[PDB]
RNA sequence: UUGGCACCUCGAUGUCGGCUCGUCGCAUCCUGGGGCUGUAGUCGGUCCCAAGGGUUGGGCUGUUCGCCCAUUAAAGCGGCACGCGAGCUGGGUUCAGAACGUCGUGAGACAGUUCGGUCCCUAUCCGUCGCGGGCGCAGGAAAUUUGAGAGGAGCUGUCCUUAGUACGAGAGGACCGGGAUGGACACACCGCUGGUGUACCAGUUGUUCCGCCAGGAGCAUCGCUGGGUAGCUAUGUGUGGCAGGGAUAAACGCUGAAAGCAUCUAAGCGUGAAGCCCCCCUCAAGAUGAGAUUUCCCAUUUCUUCGGAAAGUAAGAUCCCUGAAAGAUGAUCAGGUAGAUAGGUUUGGAGUGGAAGUGUAGCGAUACAUGGAGCGGACAAAUACUAAUCGAUCGAGGACUUAACC
């Protein structure tokens, strides 16, 4: 319920391999050439599907 | 689901009124006994002038309970109450007479004495 | 179903009120489950409001707010939720069979992280 | 499931009545021995009937002698020579549970 | 021996004709057909490649589409091999009806189990739940890992985790009812996993 | 076990008994096999082989032990810090209180008693149980698989018959074998019996609200109460340990010498256990020994002086999205407009139990009809109405030698 030992700092980043986050799965809107999250509404442009909102 | 410290109405003649379980039989941890099923018993209740009376082991014999059984034929019976018979070292009773009704389980276990004697075996 | 963080009251308050907010504004900014509870929940509405029965009227009068959109000078006389509901919305789908509102995904919320969407009746 | 009923269709029995929990019924039902048949009745108070299809069950309450019984069959039983309606009974419950814990003069159903 | 697979339509009981009631599970089993035949000197054992279900060929792959065409069928969606099966039956591209059991023939049924999530130990292996009272504070726990000796603990202690999903095999089940026209098939009591689920149907080894 | 020694630990190695979980040995309690018997049979005594599985529930006590009741096929002996307190209890005991008897002038004490009395810790490492990501497996992919190896299970009674036969003066009463039905245990599943079912139905109390009546809503454990879908599940249902091969233990023997006989052994043959290896269930090619079969994509372009590289693709797979049969998250599985994946809608269905409104009867409460009505989370089938849009990304161009084919 103690360390025992101190993690050193390879066993640590062995440990911080699979913290990372991702590349957001976005691409660019086909209206505005600016890039969007896949299924969302382009910010810019405020469009969707060919659709403005 | 008659279990050690389970408690029974009895269903016959015999001094016995109520009953208390001792062990159910048929094996090493058999926990609970259905229709047919013979019980180790005390009398907690007897009626003044009986055979049987206050405090006396005997065998006996459950009839009837509310977890009752299924057939065959995908039909159940169940009661209001649980009841025993007590009996002898063969499977008769020693009581006279036996009251209420009764299940054809015993019939099929060979109580038939017990099977004649009540009134309504359903 | 989803549960929403809340138990049984405090969900079933929070769908009328988003039910409710939906027939009125017929366009929110809300979270994508509360949303994806809310269209059952409203199109149900709708369905009552294709209706219009009595019947169907006080079932959903049991669910929807008391509450105003708007004044009307007949005299100013209120009109409420349900008034457009049966009267207004539920007749721009008389020919529509199901399917009275969208979803549409608008990105995270900052304080949360929580996906946002806006929901809306067509 | 639609399947199950397309299977189990052959299997109704249409000779059933319409009967439901409060109505008095009489089952002629079979009880059988090795190579031998009685016939024996079991009159009494219907108060539940569950189920769908062949999976569907009927339980018929009794009191014989100053004990309550519960019997319980299919719908669709061949075991089942004839069930006869008797009384039919006004009751607001489908499941009549409350007749385990009443003796009689409570456990009256009121006729119609 | 002999073979088939199909899905778990449901369970529902019948009568048959003593009056007896006999629960049963319903297996549909249409569309079966045979696409490929090992043997001893291709592979090194002899068995019977089925394959159960039609699919769409938007779902499928290029690669599955030749398997079959082999066979000259459609892509499958569940494909299994039979083994301690004779192979001058079952000639490639034949449909494999449930006409090849028969009432009272006697089977053993292979499927994939259901899936309960992770569980604890009482649910999962059975064990035992400490007092709720009297003071314990030891209720769905598992218990000692073992003694202090070895420094360890030995493997097979068992623990929580992911309870199903498991292979089973039930054996000596029987077969009450066959429906070729709706491609159906009874056996008296259960086979494992849900509603849609495969189950491997085959003559039991005993 | 009682003890002896005082070698680790006094900068802490927590004690008896119980609960949870077990695991090991065999000096085997039961089941199994066998020799001797002062073994007639039934039952038994003693001894050899066997550790496969099994080896109860209560009363008194803090209790282990032990006595008792009642069962059992049997209620094994022991080791693991007399296993297990960062897994639980904390009754006893030796913390502080108080009292009894007793010893002491006394303070006070007693393997004398009695009543009462605080068991801390967010798991770093290994280990254990489950789930993923990465790479490898001399091209890149999709499915099906062998099976080294590994785990699991392995128990057993009672009744019938053989046959009231054998045996016995009778009393009694078999072996071997054939079959039926149970206990305990395991696995699976929910059609049945039931339970649960806090977004299903109903009744109902108080009060506030919806302007009022009426109908309904909020809070009161989901207000209480009667039911109950799916799903989860046992106490419920289905099945299981069947039948067995191969080689052995103890043992019984054949043949046969050494040693003109004898001898089961020395050479050599046979029988022979619940045990050993298999049969049965499950996992399993990271089985770096990285296996096999079937099918699919092809041999691109830039470069680099070589090795070798990157940079777009194919078969295929995914980011993303709808989701459940799945699920901690991942993963798995079902689908992504070449669409019924989910929601809605329409039909139904279980379930509840006879909606509202209106009318009739009644002073009224209320009752009846309209009408198995109305409502109906998760259930089923159809329906593309809503959202799964449009995109984007990863992903090969297949080294060398030998042999045979050629
Ligand atoms: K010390
Ligand atoms: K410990
Ligand atoms: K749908
Ligand atoms: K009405
Ligand atoms: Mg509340
Ligand atoms: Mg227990
Ligand atoms: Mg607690
Ligand atoms: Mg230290
Ligand atoms: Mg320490
Ligand atoms: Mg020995
Ligand atoms: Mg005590
Ligand atoms: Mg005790
Ligand atoms: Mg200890
Ligand atoms: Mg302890
Ligand atoms: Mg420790
Ligand atoms: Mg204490
Ligand atoms: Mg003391
Ligand atoms: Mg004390
Ligand atoms: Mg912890
Ligand atoms: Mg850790
Ligand atoms: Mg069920
Ligand atoms: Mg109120
Ligand atoms: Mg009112
Ligand atoms: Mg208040
Ligand atoms: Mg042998
Ligand atoms: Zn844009």
């Amino acid at each position: 319920a103690v360390p025992f030992r101190r993690t050193s700092k390879a066993k640590k980043r062995k440990r911080r391999t699979h913290v990372k986050l991702q590349l957001p799965g976005m691409n660019e809107c086909s209206n505005c050439g600016e890039y969007r999250l896949s299924h969302h509404v382009c910010p810019e442009c405020g469009q969707y599907d060919g659709k403005d909102v | 689901m008659i279990q050690q410290e389970s408690r029974m109405k009895v269903a016959d003649n015999s001094g016995a009124r109520e009953v208390l379980t001792i062990k159910v039989l048929g094996g090493s941890g058999r926990k609970t006994a259905n229709i047919g099923d013979v019980v180790v018993c005390t009398v907690k209740q007897a009626t003044p002038g009986g055979v049987v009376k206050k405090g006396e082991v005997v065998k006996a014999v459950i009839v009837r309970t509310k977890s009752g059984a299924r057939r065959q034929d995908g039909s159940y019976i169940k009661f209001d109450e649980n009841a025993c018979v007590i009996i002898r070292d063969d499977k008769s009773p020693r009581g006279t007479r036996i009251f209420g009704p009764v299940a054809r389980e015993l019939r099929e276990n060979n109580f038939m004495k017990i099977v004649s004697l009540a009134p309504e075996v359903l | 179903y989803r549960k929403l963080g809340r138990t049984s009251s405090q969900r079933k308050a929070l769908l009328r009120d988003l039910a409710t907010d939906l027939i009125v504004f017929e366009r929110i900014e809300t979270t994508e489950a509360r949303a994806k509870e809310i269209r059952k929940v409203v199109e149900k509405l709708i369905t009552s409001g294709k209706k219009g029965d009595l019947h169907a009227r006080r079932q959903a009068a049991a669910f929807i707010r008391h509450e105003v959109v708007e004044v009307v000078q007949v005299k100013n006389r209120p009109v409420y939720a349900l008034q457009k509901l049966f009267d207004d919305v539920a007749p721009r789908y008389a020919e529509r069979q199901g399917g009275y509102t969208r979803i549409l995904k608008k990105g995270p919320r900052r304080g949360d992280g929580a996906p946002m969407v806006i929901i809306e009746l067509v | 499931n639609k399947l199950i009923d397309e299977i189990t269709k052959s299997q109704l029995n249409p000779d059933v009545p319409n009967f439901r929990p409060g109505d008095t019924v009489r089952v002629h039902a079979k009880v059988v021995e090795g190579t031998r048949e009685r016939i024996q009745l079991f009159e009494g108070v219907v108060i539940k009937r569950r189920g769908a299809g062949i999976s569907e069950t009927f339980t018929v309450r009794k009191i014989s002698n100053s004990v309550g019984v519960e019997r319980t069959f299919p719908v669709h039983t061949p075991r089942i020579a004839k069930l006869e309606v008797i009384r039919r009974g006004k009751v607001r419950r489908a499941k009549l549970y409350y007749l385990r814990n009443l003796r009689g003069k409570a456990a009256r159903i009121k006729e119609i | 021996t002999k073979g088939i697979l199909g899905r778990k339509v449901g369970m529902t009981q019948v009568f048959t004709e003593n009056g007896e009631l006999i629960p049963v599970t319903v297996i549909e089993a249409a569309q079966n057909v045979v696409l490929q035949k090992k043997t001893v000197e291709t592979d090194g054992y002899e068995a019977v490649q089925i394959g159960f279900e039609d699919k769409r060929a938007i779902l499928s792959n290029k690669p599955e589409q030749g398997h079959v065409a082999k066979a000259n069928t459609t892509p499958k969606r569940f494909i299994r091999e039979f083994r301690d099966v004779n192979l001058d039956e079952y000639e490639i591209g034949a449909e494999v009806k449930v006409d090849v059991f028969a009432e009272g023939d006697i089977i053993d049924a292979t499927g994939v189990s259901k899936g309960k999530g992770f569980q604890g130990v009482i649910k999962r292996h059975g064990q035992s739940r400490g007092p709720m009272a009297h003071g314990s504070r030891y209720h769905r726990r598992p218990g000692s890992m073992g003694p202090v000796a070895p420094n360890r603990v030995f493997k097979n202690k068992l623990l929580p985790g992911r309870m199903g999903g498991e292979q089973i095999t039930i054996q000596n089940l029987e077969i009450v009812k066959v429906d070729v026209e709706k491609n159906v098939l009874l056996v008296k009591g259960n086979v494992p996993g849900a509603k849609k689920a495969l189950v491997q149907i085959k003559t039991a080894t005993k």
